[PDB]
């Protein structure tokens, strides 16, 4: 059970994830980062089976870095999303058992904030908000009930807290420490952890 | 091959003369007369006839093994003029081509088609 | 000439400011500076750690410098990951002290590779992990750490090694 | 004076009907030390003359090992000798592994000739520049063979090759009458006496430049060097 | 691209098979629907009269192979269309090179070899027929690559009644009109629309002229 | 001489004579001109095939379109120019398929220059005897103009010329070009003057322009009436300048 | 998994293409549209490859493409993957670049075409939506009545729908939902 | 020194083997091509002018499709291998696009095939140049392809032996508005200007192209046309 | 390595996805083997040797592997100049959607990699 | 007459085509590099101004990774291939090891790639020479240099291209620990060394710099003129 | 290193010299067309 939350506003993108690993053979501390940094203004968080998820993220990261080195200017979020979609579709046709779910967030000087959704069959989509995990339906229903393209950072974090509180009301067990981040015009500004 | 190509307007097959003449082809044409014999073919109203010379100068040869009339197929006949080994090799190639055409299309190869295939290979 | 022209075991480990200590109730000696732990098929563990050891030796010969723990763990993970879903079974911990302080890593046959501070696998290892977490710290004493490992083993129910800046030794 | 155009390649015929590169390669066998081989009704022996570049060096190996019943001696180039030895070892090992029966010497020599003939007809290659003496024992008795760079082999009975081998060959031809009815000691004595003719009449056959290889019915291939050749040498007379 | 060493090649591509197998299994387990191919199974027939061939089908579908050769297909539509087009193109090239109208045996051999190359995965049963310099011929070809030369052939869904009619009212040296009526009755006996007929006659062909490309 | 037979032979002082000859073969073709303005880019060319019995098929004989944002002009051997143009179109389409964004001009030029350089290093092949000029618009740097050589070398310019009588055209452009103050009309007048000096009839030239209009690039080919009016205006101004 | 539904009609010098509430209708040219139904990833891949091929064709031949040529090209592209097939069902509707004549057709996942004179429908609902469309269609209907008829059929067969009306002069795009 | 190798540039920047191939082309039999207001006419002069020759064996004027013809002037063997490839390319285009190939595309593909043999060592360029006629969208077309792979679009041209005089003759008496019969008469006159013999219907070939499609004229029609000149 | 290649599974390369994949990938080789075997059994050793020598000589003058070639002489020798197959009209190799670096492919052709 | 084949030895044991490639390198543009205490400096001299040209498209200093940069001198077309190959290899090694590449490792890879092309008669060598500087993972500055033959060495400071003997002599005379103490001192040393052979400076000099954990930075004409004026003030 | 991995033993100096010399005696895909211009001196 892992959970991914994403909301983007007029000039920012808010990203939330969990802080628990999927290992079940050896005991370790649950602390394990899951968001991957591709460039100065692109963040990719992905969830699925372990062992190949990190390999996919590393491959994409190295490809983006190589593009930047060859050309001198960074990729845009749309181009990065399309490149990731093509690579995932190409990879899924070799390893038949393959479950990788992705959300991509970034900020562009030309266009602006962006938030892309991608299922496990490589079907890209640009959405105001998205979610992956167990209570995806309930989370999406709550987000649809409470949303507008005007909220600020405090309103967005309050809405996320309300969604987590509703999830706890339905079932309050587990609830790992989680972690949130903000992508803005100045870079990736880390935000306070909400263990709740 | 690593033998390269000889330098000159003649002496190689892939070199054009200052007015676009290939000289190795003409020399190959001259090579036909090396045998020293002559062949004649005449087409009648309802028949065809091939006549060629025969020259055995040695009394120790077997005259039954000296010939220039070959049989490509049960309905096609051939006569060759020039180098003996080259003639026999080309006869073998023609037989192979006729068999392949029969297998691929389902009926006996025509004379014009056989000649065209041989010429296409030779080009 | 023409034709030629054509053509039932419990293990634990943890690290702190004075190196890494590994304990058990087998342990493979990869290098005088790198130490490994076996769990699963014996033949697979032996073969793959031997391959890792020879590759590390070749790297040290080439670059005239000892390899790093992160590089060795990543190399082992990459090498294992190729034969995924073939029936391989191993769980190993790579411990050593190269630069920037000691490092501890874990890697298995599926492809997991986690960098942590405390590790313990095998049968009733949950009690050992709990007692070590209760008695864990960063600044301690070497004898205190040995006593903590002994108590953890006793609660779980001996092989003990210590990794320092210039190799590893066996105390018992 | 007219040889310039017709001797740079091995795929070119001279107007006289000759290939000069084959003869030039054959000229390379006379660049090595002399070796002598002879046989009897039971045993076959090989005798070679080692040569060191200077005092502070170890003499190179002139007698190699192929199988439990086959051994060779070399004269000429060294890379070609190594390649041929590798080929022979591979062939013998493969035959033993598959058929569980030793590879006959005649079949081995025929394979060697067939392999060696190829680079004398095609482009981009050169003839091998090594001559071999092969000694073996099989169901037909002792054998001894010779190999030429021109891919020719002879089933001789007493032959020597190398630089200044004419005197040894003359001695062997003179004394070949009394070879069949002899045992190992006097067979080796005859071989050493024949080899001594190569040296100038001021040197001696000391125990520092002699290699001996012996094969027989119940005896496998054995190489004697340094102090191991002492028992085979005390009985020799003066020059 | 960085992951390319060798140049690509043409032909069929087998990439979605592994994905499609598990996808179809999961969708069948979950009770969903996926697109399915289109099939055109219906009765067809043919017969030989004195100096020609008669082909028929119910509803055009009689494909064009050559000025003197025609075909009728049953099974998946796309495979029949593509196979017929490929055979027609190859025969046009052969006729342009030779200078004479093609023979039925050539088309039969090409079709049989093509259908044998793919082991039954291209499902197209055909009724070939035509007139050439030798005489009238027709054949029946199966998706696995088996050919039969017969005097009369029927094929499709309603084939039992057509075969019964053929066995009842057939005789050698049929006249044109009565052969057409026999084919019409045999086809009509299979449904209980209007049917189409194609007649290839000897008198409407010339075999002593150089070949000219048809419209 | 001794070191003048293959592309894979170095002169005793470090020269590639076959590459030098390939570059020298360019100086026999027509004159291609290109100048960058403040709000657009310009291209001019010389028609070397002007005969009474010659048809007028196709849009232009020396100006090609590569994608929605770029065009090019060639000078050299037509047989190689055709292959190069086809490869350029393929490269642009491949990048568009990969990234869902149009390809930058410098990336396209580098991709073609690698192919052109590949034939000057492996023996047994003949170098491409073609030189090209590129114009286009990009969202990173705006209007751009480039040039390519048979050896695989490129560079960005503001006013260049290739083909017959290149030195005089380059000198005159250097003398009469103003930095950062060239409008499209001034560029057209300068191009007409330079072509007249270095070669006037309106049936011997071809002119194309690239401009941005309401967020979309527009590539046009000037009409005979327009070029004749330009020629007449230039002649009248030159006469009045006496 | 839904699949969606794509529908087309033609009238007096005008055609209409409509879909349900992922993008499904892609523009290919000036007055030529294509609509796909099925798996989203297959739709996207087919659209991208078709755009690649169409751009190369138009650049090389220096002219716009006729609807029939586009139908043949997409049929060949689909038949390329005969054994492992894409899960799509294209629908093509547009006007001739010079004659300005309507054209509508449909294809299956393998590439068997079907040219029709009155109306075309494909998707996960093809057994139904046929009789109602047959009863609701009239010959030579003017633009506004064509839009009314196609919207009525799309809403009655099934949330919101999208309707494209393309003419010789103007193109009208509308979105609506049942009241 | 630079005349023997196909992949060598001369110090002046010239390829000489291609010039010699062009010289080879310029020594063959004459050919004439004229396009009129409603069609294109092609003519040539035969080589086998003797009685001992079957008239239905080998033809110099060949059809490629229903609307495309072609004639050559140069080396005979190097002609069939190009005709067959052109036919295959036309059939491939028809199979892919379900529409007969335009003339310009076929000319481009043939030129691309011809260009390949002038860049690698171990081969020689083709010694033949081609004239191609067609009819697409109610318009006649006439092209020409060099051994080097460069093609032009003509209104009236003549190649082969003694072609400069033929071109001057055509330029002297070419009319923009001309019917097909007048074009045939002009082509016959141009061919007669350089014949060196007594021209007869049995040693020339004529092919015409119009809306009906490409067609090779029969000897009777050729004789009828000759009798009027 | 590990960047110039990726997304490869060893256990998914031993088992073919479809029965027709290997047969279609290696049709020409099997056809040549059958023809050579029949010819060698009927005529002798010389004919397959001559055919292979001709094929090798013809196949050695082409463009560099990053540009499409025509293969005219090879098609004339094989006999495929008057037949059209499914390899000619489906998935045209002259318009491939992916291509590598020139120098890398030229090096890979020689076998230096 | 033994200099017309790449793989043919001279009677006295010389391979001459490699020496001719070195001669081709010898006629490039001067490039000088200096390895400092906590900084590394590179610099090249510019050819004819070509006033109607875009200076961005022509540069002889490139970045291979976040801690490695490169300068070259020789044939311009050949360097663009080696640079891309090294750029790809850096990321490939990053995947393989997870540690940043080493200056010695990347130099060895470039040298091997250069050596591969001097082993057959079907291809010609690369006529370029390179200077590689960077910082290791331990924070130790490095400086290397390769040759068309395929050999590399480690230097404290050197120069390549035309007119390199005088620059190297000046560096030998004026390189010490009292002029390497500060980044400003190192930059002034590099500028003076370049000025020893170029014409009137400030307009024919391109200079870059890279500090520890700071990535590559390209100096601008304003800063270059300021440094030149500061040097001129110092008698 | 391969010898140690295979046998758990140290290679002989003669054996390693022979293994090295097995590579430099072949010349005329990856093999060079000219002899190596280097001379080595093992010991231990």
């Amino acid at each position: 059970m892992e959970y991914l939350i994403g909301i983007q506003g007029p000039d920012y993108v808010l990203v939330a994830s969990d802080r628990v690993a999927a290992s079940n053979i050896v005991q370790m501390k649950d602390d394990h980062d899951k968001m991957f940094k591709m460039s100065e203004k692109i963040l990719l968080l992905c969830v699925g089976e372990a062992g190949d998820t990190v390999q996919f993220a590393e491959y994409i990261q190295k490809n983006v870095q190589l593009y930047k080195m060859r050309n001198g200017y960074e990729l845009s979020p749309t181009a990065a999303a399309n490149f990731t979609r093509r690579n995932l579709a190409d990879c899924l046709r070799s390893r038949t058992p393959y479950h990788v779910n992705l959300l991509l967030a970034g900020y562009d000087e030309h266009e602006g904030p962006a938030l892309y959704y991608m299922d496990y069959l490589a079907a890209l989509a640009k959405a105001p908000f998205a979610a992956h995990g167990y209570g995806a339906f309930l989370t999406l229903s709550i987000l649809d009930r409470y949303y507008t393209p005007t909220i600020s950072r405090e309103r967005a974090v309050e809405l996320l807290r309300k969604c987590l509180e509703e999830l706890q009301k339905r079932f309050i067990l587990n609830l790992p420490t989680f972690s949130v981040r903000i992508i803005d015009k100045n870079g990736i500004h880390d935000l306070d952890n909400i263990s709740f | 091959m690593s033998r390269g190509s000889s330098a000159g307007f003649d002496r190689h097959i892939t070199i054009f003369s200052p007015e676009g003449r290939l000289y190795q082809v003409e020399y190959a044409f001259k090579a036909i007369n090396q045998g020293g014999l002559t062949s004649v073919a005449v087409r009648g109203k309802d028949c065809a006839v091939i006549v060629t010379q025969k020259k055995v100068p040695d009394k120790l040869l077997d005259s039954s093994t000296v010939t220039h009339l070959f049989k490509i197929t049960e309905n096609i006949g051939c006569v060759m003029t020039g180098m003996t080994a080259d003639s026999r090799s080309q006869v073998q190639r023609a037989r192979y081509e006729a068999a392949n055409w029969k297998y691929k299309y389902g009926y006996e190869i025509p004379v014009d088609m056989l000649c065209k295939r041989i010429a296409d290979i030779s080009q | 000439a023409l034709a030629s022209v054509l053509e039932g075991t419990t293990t634990l480990a943890f690290k702190f400011r004075h190196g890494v200590i590994v304990a058990a109730d087998k342990v493979i000696e990869i290098n005088p500076y790198l130490l490994g732990t076996m769990a699963g098929g014996a033949a697979d563990c032996s073969f793959w750690e031997r391959l890792l050891a020879r590759q590390c030796r070749i790297y040290e010969l080439r670059n005239k410098e000892r390899i790093s723990v992160a590089a060795a763990s990543k190399l082992l993970a990459n090498m294992v990951y190729q034969y995924k879903g073939m029936g391989l079974s191993m769980g190993t911990m790579i411990c050593g002290w190269d630069k920037r302080g000691p490092g501890l890593y874990y890697v298995d046959s599926e492809g997991n590779r986690i960098s942590g501070a405390t590790f313990s696998v095998g049968s009733g290892s949950v009690y050992a992990y709990g007692v070590m977490d209760r008695g864990y710290s960063y600044d301690l004493e070497v004898e205190q750490a040995y006593d903590l490992a002994r108590r953890a083993i006793y609660q779980a129910t001996v092989n003990l090694y210590h990794v320092r800046e210039d190799g590893w030794i066996r105390v018992s | 004076m007219f040889r310039n155009q017709y001797d740079n390649d091995v795929t070119v015929w001279s107007p006289q009907g000759r290939i000069h590169q084959i003869e030039y390669a054959m000229e390379a066998v006379k660049q090595g030390s002399a070796t002598v081989g002879l046989k009897s009704k039971t045993h076959a022996v090989l005798v070679a003359l080692k040569r060191a570049q200077s005092e502070l060096a170890a003499h190179q190996k002139k007698i190699l090992h192929v199988d439990n019943h086959i051994g060779i001696s070399i004269a000429g180039l060294t890379a070609d000798a190594r390649l041929l030895c590798n080929f022979m070892r591979q062939e013998c090992l493969d035959s033993r592994f598959v058929f569980d029966r030793p590879l006959p010497v005649s079949r081995l020599v025929s394979l060697i000739g067939s392999k060696t003939q190829i680079p004398t007809q095609r482009y981009g290659r050169r003839p091998y520049g090594v001559g071999l003496l092969i000694a073996g024992y099989d169901d037909m008795g002792p054998h001894i063979f010779q190999t030429c760079p021109s891919a020719n082999y002879f089933d001789c009975r007493a032959m020597s090759i190398g630089a200044r081998s004419q005197s040894a060959r003359t001695y062997l031809e003179r004394h070949m009458s009394e070879f069949m009815e002899c045992n190992l000691n006097e067979l080796v004595k005859h071989g050493l006496r024949a080899l001594r003719e190569t040296l100038p009449a001021e040197q001696d056959l000391t125990t520092k430049n002699v290699s001996i290889g012996i094969v027989g019915k119940d005896l496998e291939f054995t190489i004697y060097d340094d102090d191991d050749v002492s028992p085979f040498l005390e009985g020799l007379e003066e020059r | 691209a960085v992951s390319v060493y060798a140049p690509p090649v043409g032909g069929f591509s087998f990439d979605n098979c592994r994905r499609n197998a598990v996808l179809e299994a999961d969708f069948a387990k979950r009770g969903y629907k996926l697109p399915k191919v289109r099939k055109t199974g219906t009765t067809i027939a043919g017969v030989v009269y004195k100096d020609g061939i008669v082909l028929g089908a119910d509803t055009s579908k009689i494909h064009f192979i050559s000025p003197n050769i025609y075909c009728c297909g049953a099974g998946t539509a796309a495979d029949t269309d593509m196979t017929t087009q490929l055979i027609s193109s190859n025969l046009e090239l052969h006729s342009l090179s030779t200078g004479r109208l093609p023979r039925v045996v050539t088309a039969n051999r090409m079709l049989k070899q093509m259908l044998f190359r793919y082991q039954g995965y291209i499902g197209a049963a055909l009724v070939l027929g035509g007139v050439d310099v030798t005489g009238p011929h027709l054949y029946s070809i199966y998706p696995h690559g088996s050919t039969d030369k017969l005097p009369y052939v029927t094929m499709g869904s309603g084939s039992l009644a057509a075969m019964a009619v053929f066995e009842d009212k057939f005789r050698p040296d049929m006249e044109e009109e009565e052969a057409k009526n026999l084919v019409s009755e045999a086809i009509a006996a299979g449904i209980f629309s209007n049917i189409d007929l194609c007649v290839i006659s000897k008198n409407k062909l010339d075999f002593l002229r150089p070949y000219t490309v048809p419209n | 001489r001794r070191y003048d037979s293959r592309t894979t032979i170095f002169s005793p002082e470090g020269r590639l004579y076959q590459v030098e000859y390939a570059m020298e073969a360019i100086g026999h073709a027509g004159t291609c001109l290109g100048i960058l303005a403040n709000d657009g880019v310009l291209l001019a060319a010389e028609r070397r095939n002007i005969h009474k019995l010659l048809d007028e098929v196709f849009f232009s004989e020396k100006i090609y379109k590569l994608n929605e944002d770029m065009a090019c002009s060639v000078a050299g051997i037509t047989s190689d120019a055709n292959v190069l143009t086809n490869e350029l179109r393929l490269i642009a389409q491949r990048y568009l398929l990969q990234y869902q964004e149009p390809i930058p001009c410098e990336q396209l030029v580098t991709a073609l220059c690698d192919i052109k350089q590949a034939y000057t290093q492996f023996g047994g092949k003949r170098p491409f005897g073609v030189s090209l000029l590129y114009i286009g618009w990009d969202k990173h740097y705006g209007f751009q103009l480039y040039q390519s050589d048979p050896s695989g070398n490129y560079g960005g310019w503001k006013a260049t010329c290739i083909g017959n009588n290149s030195a005089a055209a380059v000198s005159m452009l250097k003398q009469d070009y103003k930095e950062g103050e060239m409008t499209l009309k001034s560029a057209l007048a300068l191009a007409i003057k330079v072509l007249n000096k270095t070669m006037l009839s309106a049936e011997k030239v071809e002119i194309a322009t690239l401009t941005r209009e309401n967020g979309k690039t527009v590539i046009r080919v000037l009409k005979q009436k327009e070029v004749e009016q330009l020629i007449k205006k230039h002649e009248e101004e030159e006469a009045k300048a006496e | 998994y839904n699949g969606g539904a794509v529908m087309a009609m033609k009238g007096k010098n005008c055609v209409a293409i409509a879909a349900d509430r992922f993008q499904k209708i892609f523009p290919m040219g000036d007055r030529l549209y294509i609509g796909l139904a099925g798996l989203a990833t297959d739709v996207q891949t087919v659209a991208q490859r078709l755009k690649f091929r169409l751009n190369l064709y138009e650049l090389k031949e220096g002219r716009q493409i006729k609807p029939y040529t586009l139908m043949s090209m997409v049929a060949n592209l689909l038949y390329e993957k005969r054994f492992g097939p894409y899960y799509t069902e294209p629908v093509i509707a547009g006007l001739d670049p010079k004659t300005f004549k309507p054209f509508i057709c449909s294809l299956d996942l393998i590439g068997c075409p079907m040219v029709t004179d009155d109306f075309v429908v494909s998707g996960t609902c093809a057994e139904q939506m046929y009789g109602m469309c047959e009863s609701l269609w009239e010959p030579n209907m003017d633009p506004d009545h064509l839009f009314e008829t196609i919207s009525q059929a799309m809403l009655n067969a099934v949330m919101g729908v999208i309707v494209h009306i393309i003419e010789k002069d103007k193109i009208t795009t509308r979105t609506l939902k049942a009241r | 020194g630079y005349s023997f190798s196909l992949t060598t540039f001369s110090p002046s920047g010239k390829l000489v083997q291609i010039e010699y191939a062009l010289a080879a082309v310029a020594g063959g039999a004459p050919s004439v091509g004229i396009k009129a207001a409603n069609g294109v006419v092609l003519a040539t002069e035969k080589k086998q002018k003797s009685i001992l020759y079957d008239e239905r064996s080998v033809h110099k004027v060949e059809p490629i499709t229903k609307h495309i013809g072609l004639v050559y002037s140069g080396m005979g063997p190097d002609y069939r291998v190009l005709v067959h490839r052109a036919r295959k390319l036309a059939q491939q285009y028809y199979l892919v696009y379900q529409e007969p190939i335009p003339t310009a595309q076929l000319v481009q593909r043939v030129a691309s095939v011809m260009q390949e043999y002038t860049q690698s060592g171990g081969v020689r360029p083709f010694g033949v140049s081609l004239l191609i006629c067609g009819w697409n969208e109610g318009r006649p077309y006439l092209f020409q392809s060099d051994p080097s792979g460069a093609y032009f679009a003509w209104k009236a041209t003549a190649m082969g032996k003694n072609y400069v005089n033929g071109k001057t003759f055509l330029e002297k008496r070419y009319n923009e508005d001309l019917e097909l019969e007048d074009a045939i008469h002009t082509a016959i006159l141009t061919l007669k200007e350089s014949f060196e013999g007594q021209m007869t219907e049995d040693n020339i070939e004529v092919g015409i192209c119009n809306e009906a499609g490409f067609r090779r004229l029969t000897p009777t029609e050729v004789k009828d046309y000759l009798a009027a000149i | 390595d590990l960047l110039r290649k990726g997304f490869s599974c060893v256990k998914n390369e031993l088992l073919p996805s479809h029965p027709l994949e290997l047969s279609e990938k290696n049709f020409q080789l099997n056809q040549d083997k059958m023809n050579f075997s029949t010819l060698r059994n009927i005529q002798g050793l010389f004919a397959p040797l001559k055919l292979q020598m001709e094929f090798k000589a013809v196949q050695q003058v082409q463009r560099l592997p990053f540009l499409s070639s025509s293969n005219l002489s090879l098609d004339v020798l094989r006999g495929n100049d008057e037949t059209i197959g499914f390899e000619d009209i489906l998935n045209d190799p002259s318009q491939s959607e992916v291509m590598g670096e020139p120098h890398l492919m030229v090096e890979y052709k020689l076998g230096l990699l | 007459s033994y200099d017309r084949a790449i793989t043919v030895f001279s009677p006295d044991g010389h391979l001459f085509q490699v020496e001719y490639a070195q001669e081709a390198v010898k006629k490039g543009s001067t490039a000088v590099g200096v390895r400092g205490r906590d900084i590394v400096v590179l610099g090249v001299e510019k050819k004819s101004v070509a006033k109607l040209q875009d200076e961005r498209t022509v540069r002889k200093i490139c970045a291979l990774d976040d801690n490695v940069c490169m300068a070259f001198a020789g044939l311009t077309a050949d360097a663009r291939i080696v640079i891309n190959r090294a750029r790809v290899e850096c990321q490939s090694h990053r995947l393989t090891v997870e540690d940043p590449v080493t200056v010695e490792y990347i130099t060895r890879y470039i040298a091997s790639l250069k050596q591969r092309y001097t082993q057959s008669n079907g291809r010609r060598p690369f006529g370029i020479s390179a200077l590689i500087v960077g910082f290791d993972f331990d924070g130790t500055p490095r400086l290397y240099q390769t040759d068309p033959s395929g050999t590399y060495h480690a230097w404290k400071a050197n120069a390549i291209g035309r007119g390199a003997k005088s620059v190297r002599e000046f560096l030998e005379k004026n390189y010490t620990d009292e002029a390497i103490e500060t980044d400003d001192l190192t930059i002034k040393l590099v500028i003076k060394a370049l000025l020893e052979v170029v014409q009137s400076g400030g307009k024919n000099i391109e200079l870059a710099v890279m500090r520890r954990d700071q990535s590559l930075k390209i100096l601008n004409p304003e800063e270059i003129e300021k440094y030149v004026a500061e040097i001129e003030k110092e008698k | 290193q391969n010898h140690w991995f295979t046998y758990n033993e140290t290679m002989t100096v003669e054996s390693v010299t022979q293994a090295v010399s097995n590579l430099a005696l072949q010349f005329g895909p990856g093999a060079m067309s000219r002899p190596f211009g280097v001379a080595l001196l093992f010991g231990g």
